[PDB]
């Protein structure tokens, strides 16, 4: 589900995005007094914020809409489907929907089939740019990895939305790390404040790096509860690759 | 902020707690409150808990008006005796007095049918004359009870906003939504605000709707004292109906104070600017007389040439193309060609006299009868041709004065409560000659004479022709063209129960019941009568396939203004007669693409009734897309009826009763060719 | 400030298929069309000028010429398909927007040059060309397309943006301090989507305090984002 109880730290950005996404949801009457239309979407460029998808699944979970991705990372690639019209038919039947690519986030064949997917979403943006079947059809890009150059280059911020997202709120390092500590078995004498604030410079992926790279020492010592010293070692275990 | 300290302040019923808690709510009442007044559960005890009572009633109506209510809100206002551009007064007056006075004026409007709503509605009149919100205080003060001088109590400074806006949307909603008894208040109160103010032509429209002589007299002395003139003379005579131009010519025949109202406004001066300007600034090519004058044959394309020549009036070459053109055609072509020279000479009384005098006292019957018709068409205010025509009409069995009665009575009826010619037409109605066109041009003559009567009339003339109509139930064409003149006499009604009287005596076998439904066609000129729309949809499945044609044909006359509701799915059915009902119901307006879109599907049909009926309204509603549809007619066609009619539409392809009567009488063309003798002398054109 | 211009070109484009007495009897026959261009471009200015013909008619929209470089050099075959479908769909209006090895581009440009002129075709449909800048394209495309008359985008004459602002604000709620002369005079070379964009973000920014009425200070405060955004790059 990944509701608001599993994502936090972007209060200003959800306060700014409720007018981009939540506008056709609960207050569509401002079309006369304001004169707004359906934009292309929104994207967040920079380091991985450990929850780049939990936000889309969160707003989509509160909008009470379906989540249909394009690349089909989890058994949703051929379930719907020239494999280009079935997505628009399911988008016509299911008017509330949020599209977010996660799997896309050799240069000869990988850019060949990946160039076929890019041409697919380009002609889909041409069909949706020319005509429109129903509302509440918006696409969201993902620029968090290094191999993402087409989405960052083709979206400079001229006819789309752009958000500077290197330093989200420092809660992408602190409070979503606390949330990632709520799921796993957490003790009561831990202080995530210092170990969460003392990881500067490297990247924003310190949450997933310290959790996943700390699971090898919680798997080595076989401790029933995760201690702060495990995360302290995980800081070095993720700073060695820098 | 936090309501913890100030929340338990209203709970104690102590007088000091009220005299300091209520001023706090008045201070925080500028923006209403910080929330939606969720304290109802804690003030529902103060609801009944009453010296400084107007403040507690003010806060009570403030919270009850704040969260929700339907009747309990204005009671603290009517009991409060209100006392004591910012945001506070703009809110509590604008929106709180908007919804508040709206539900109070509505609940008192539908509740009782006291001066509380009067004095308070005048207080809102002043408050909204200070706030000055346009068309909103108006659009809400529409239905508030009084319908009196309050408008002149508001019409002091804002003249163009209230006139343009209020008269525009309140006139459109006063002819579409608001019924007639309040529209009379629009006519009298608009007579007040517009009589005391400027913009005379809209008051002249108030004379088009009132049909009174005091308005045109006051606007002729007020417009006479202030000195262009020819324009308001032109649409003055065009806008005035048959009643107020003879009442106008009798009060102006009394004084008129100027010699310019009789001399200028007597006759020939609505056409004296038209003819020379049309000859000077416009010039028609001779290819119309060349083509339409070159493909004439079969004695019917020549009839089309009698339509072109008959309604042409710059060029008069075909008129002066020698002789024998009248003799080559048929008898109806002898009437058409004999009346063409009279229809082209609506000017130069001496010239029309010296041109039609040749056909007078001729040897043929239709040359002299069409010559008297021409003498009736050339003018409409000379009335000196009455004696030579009427002097010989008394024959009663068979004589040339029967066709001379067709042309003389028809043209004399086009020239004009005239009692002498009607009492002379009484023996004509009693005659009942075999030719239907006698009672046709007689009933239509006196009918067009009597259009616009105040609440109709139940006089013994039309009562006499109703008795004679009930005498013998033969020759149903009498039961078709007599209700024409009857309904024309019933025209101008505002509250006449004459339709119900006809629903009492006239109701009989479906012939005179068809006359009754023709009275129903001339009984629903237009008001707020949605009961006739649901009753219309309920009666749309009648077995009688003619009362649907006429009663449903009335659609183009009833809703002639609101054209958004006129297009429907009538064509998708199988009742081609209804397809003709919409085909005629198109009209003569600017001709939007929806009408021509209906002419696209209605154009292609096999029966000559619909194929012959489609080009008339096709070219009447589009009068510059004229050549391509005619090429479509040439592609579909290539009998003689469609050829004569397609050349007719080739010619004429390029709210007064005078333009509404000829086609409504022309709705009976699906019969013998005898109607074609009267088809060429229609007055619906200019 | 372009009502006489839009009615002049409107009469220049409505004379075919409508009002035929002064189109074929007198012998006008301009079977070539016109060519348009806008300095701001964006397709919304030219779309707002040619949108007067889209009211009651059939319209065709082909934006950009990327479909030639993105694939192999198939040639003008797609233009031939648009030509045969324009012949089968004569009651329409042809409009092309965003008109932007080397030996093939020249031969398909000359073939498109002769094809656009229509040597073996009379007046059957109207073709209107549009691009960002007329100076970037070769001047050889002028004679086939523009043979009647061309028009350039005017300046902020304080009447066009005033009329468009009146249409967009025909039902909006604005305060009395919201003047118009500083807005229509301060702006320069802005399309309808720019004034509509600053009005949209102005109402959306005024909605942050549940204010149904937009003030002038919030309108200029919202305009600071567009004026600052256009100067950042």
């Amino acid at each position: 589900d990944s509701t608001y109880e599993m994502i936090g730290g972007l209060d200003k950005q959800i306060k700014e995005i409720k007018e981009v996404i939540e506008l056709p949801v609960k207050h569509p009457e401002l079309f006369e007094a304001l004169g707004i239309a359906q934009p292309k979407g929104v994207l967040l460029y920079g380091p991985p914020g450990t929850g780049k998808t939990l936000l889309a699944r969160a707003v989509a979970h509160h909008t009470d809409c379906t989540f249909i991705r394009v690349s089909g990372s989890e058994l949703v690639q051929k379930f719907i489907g020239r494999m280009v019209r079935e997505l628009f038919v399911m988008a016509r039947e299911h008017a509330p929907s949020i599209i977010f690519m996660d799997e896309i986030d050799r240069l000869e064949g990988g850019s060949g089939g990946d160039s076929e997917v890019q041409r697919t979403m380009l002609e889909l943006l041409n069909q949706l740019d020319g005509f429109e079947a129903t509302k509440n059809i918006k696409v969201i890009m993902a620029t968090n990895r290094i191999d993402i150059l087409d989405s960052a280059l083709l979206r400079p911020g001229r006819i789309d939305r752009k958000i500077e997202f290197p330093p989200p709120n420092e809660e992408a390092r602190l409070d979503i790390l606390k949330i990632h500590s709520r799921k796993m078995n957490l003790t009561r004498g831990i202080n995530l404040r210092k170990i969460a604030e003392l990881m500067p410079g490297a990247s924003g992926a310190e949450v997933k790096g310290v959790c996943t790279e700390a699971g090898m020492y919680a798997l080595r010592e076989r401790r029933v509860h995760v201690t702060q010293e495990d995360f302290e070692m995980a800081v070095a275990k993720v700073m060695q690759k820098d | 902020r936090d309501k913890a300290p100030v929340q338990p302040q209203q709970s104690p019923a102590a007088a000091p707690g009220g005299t300091d808690e209520k001023p706090s709510g008045k201070e925080r009442r500028d923006a209403g409150d910080k929330d939606k007044e969720q304290e109802l559960s804690e003030e529902d005890k103060q609801l009944q808990d009453e010296l400084y009572r107007p403040a507690l009633e003010e806060l009570r109506r403030q919270i009850r008006s704040s969260t929700t209510s339907m009747t309990s809100v204005p009671k603290p206002l009517k009991f409060l005796r209100p006392h004591y551009n910012k945001r506070f007064a703009a809110d509590i007056i604008s929106v709180l007095a908007m919804t508040m006075s709206g539900e109070r004026e509505c609940l008192k409007y539908r509740l009782v049918g006291a001066g509380e709503v009067a004095k308070e509605w005048q207080e809102l009149d002043d408050a909204e004359k200070v706030q000055r919100e346009p068309l909103l205080t108006l659009v809400k003060e529409i239905v508030p009870l009084l319908m009196e001088i309050e408008q002149v109590d508001m019409l002091e400074k804002d003249i163009d906003e209230n006139a343009y806006a209020k008269v525009c949307l309140y006139l459109t909603s006063c002819v579409n939504y608001v019924p007639e008894p309040e529209n009379s208040a629009l006519l009298r109160c608009a007579l007040g605000v517009f009589r005391k103010f400027s913009r005379f032509p809209e008051a002249l429209r108030l004379a088009l709707m009132l049909n009174d002589m005091e308005l045109v007299e006051d606007i002729f002395t007020s417009c006479k004292d202030v000195v262009m003139l020819g324009r308001h003379g032109v649409f003055l005579e065009l806008s005035e109906d048959v009643e107020e131009y003879e009442d106008l010519t009798e009060i102006m025949s009394n004084v008129q104070l100027n010699s310019n109202f009789l001399a200028l406004a007597r006759e020939l001066d609505i056409m004296e600017p038209k003819v020379p300007d049309d000859i000077y600034k416009t010039h028609l090519e001779n290819n119309r007389f060349g083509g339409s004058g070159s493909q004439v044959d079969s004695a019917r394309m020549n009839l089309a040439s009698s339509f072109v020549n008959g309604f042409v009036n710059q060029d008069k070459l075909l008129t002066d193309d020698g002789n024998k053109w009248l003799y080559k055609n048929k008898d109806h072509g002898m009437l058409s060609a004999a009346a063409s020279l009279g229809m082209i000479l609506l000017w130069d009384v001496d010239g029309g006299l010296t041109q039609i005098d040749k056909y007078l006292y001729s040897s043929e019957d239709y040359i002299k009868s069409g010559a008297l018709l021409a003498c009736g068409i050339v003018n409409s205010g000379v009335r000196n041709e009455c004696d030579p025509a009427l002097a010989l009409l008394s024959d009663y069995v068979l004589h040339n004065s029967n066709t001379m009665r067709l042309g003389s009575i028809f043209g004399l009826g086009l020239a004009y409560n005239r009692e002498d010619v009607l009492t002379l037409l009484l023996p004509v109605m009693g005659d009942s000659k075999s030719s239907m066109e006698v009672a046709g041009v007689t009933a239509l003559a006196c009918g067009m004479i009597a259009v616009g009567s105040c609440n109709g009339d139940v006089t013994s003339t039309i009562l006499q022709t109703i008795m004679e109509k009930s005498e013998t139930e033969l020759k149903d064409t009498y039961a078709r063209w007599l209700p024409l003149g009857l309904g024309l006499n019933h025209l101008g009604k505002g509250e006449a129960i004459e339709a119900i009287l006809a629903a009492l005596e006239v109701v009989s076998e479906p012939f005179r019941s068809f006359a009754n439904t023709l009275v129903d066609v001339c009984a629903y000129a237009g008001s707020g009568n949605v009961l006739k729309v649901q009753q219309l949809l309920h009666i749309c499945s009648e077995h009688f396939d003619s009362k649907e044609k006429e009663e449903d044909k009335d659609k183009k006359e009833k809703k002639d203004k609101d054209k958004k509701e006129a297009p429907a799915d009538m064509g998708a059915h199988q009742g081609v007669a209804v397809l003709g009902i919409a085909l005629i119901a198109m009209g003569e307006e600017i001709g939007a693409e929806m009408a021509l879109r209906t002419f696209g599907h209605l154009l292609r049909y096999g029966e000559p009734t619909l194929r012959r009926a489609v080009p008339l309204a096709l070219a009447l509603i589009s009068v510059s897309h004229d050549a391509d549809p005619e090429v479509s007619y040439n592609s579909i066609f290539a009998a003689r009826l469609a050829a004569m009619l397609r050349q007719l539409a080739q010619y004429h392809a390029k709210k007064g009763t005078l333009t509404l009567c000829p086609y409504h009488s022309d709705r009976q063309l699906m019969s013998q060719v005898a109607v074609a003798g009267l088809l060429t002398v229609l007055v619906s054109f200019l | 400030g372009l009502d006489n211009q839009i009615q002049e070109i409107k009469e220049s484009v409505e004379l075919p298929l409508t009002h035929p007495e002064y189109y074929e009897e007198m012998g006008i026959k301009p079977p070539k069309g016109v060519i348009l261009y806008g300095p701001p471009g964006t397709g919304k200015t030219l779309l707002a000028k040619a949108v007067a013909n889209q009211t009651s008619a059939t319209f065709l929209r082909v934006v950009g010429s990327e479909l030639i470089q993105k694939y192999l050099g198939d040639g003008p075959k797609l233009v031939r398909e648009l030509f045969r479908v324009a012949e089968e769909h004569a009651p329409s209006i042809v409009f092309i927007d965003e008109i932007d090895g080397e030996r093939e581009i020249q031969r398909t440009m000359l073939e498109l040059l002769n094809q656009l002129d229509g040597f073996d075709s009379r007046g059957d449909v109207k073709v209107i060309m549009a691009t960002n800048r007329i100076e970037t394209l070769d001047p050889a495309l002028i004679r086939p397309g523009r043979i009647d008359r061309k028009i350039e985008f005017p300046l902020p004459d304080e009447k066009t943006k005033k009329r468009i602002f009146q249409i967009h604000t025909s039902r909006m709620t604005l305060a009395d301090d919201v003047t118009l002369d500083d807005l229509i005079m301060a702006k320069d070379d802005l399309s309808g989507a720019d004034i509509k964009a600053i009005c949209t973000e102005a109402g959306l920014m005024a909605l942050r305090e549940r204010r149904m009425k937009v003030t002038n200070e919030d309108f200029k405060k919202s305009k600071e984002n567009v004026l600052y955004k256009k100067q950042e790059g």
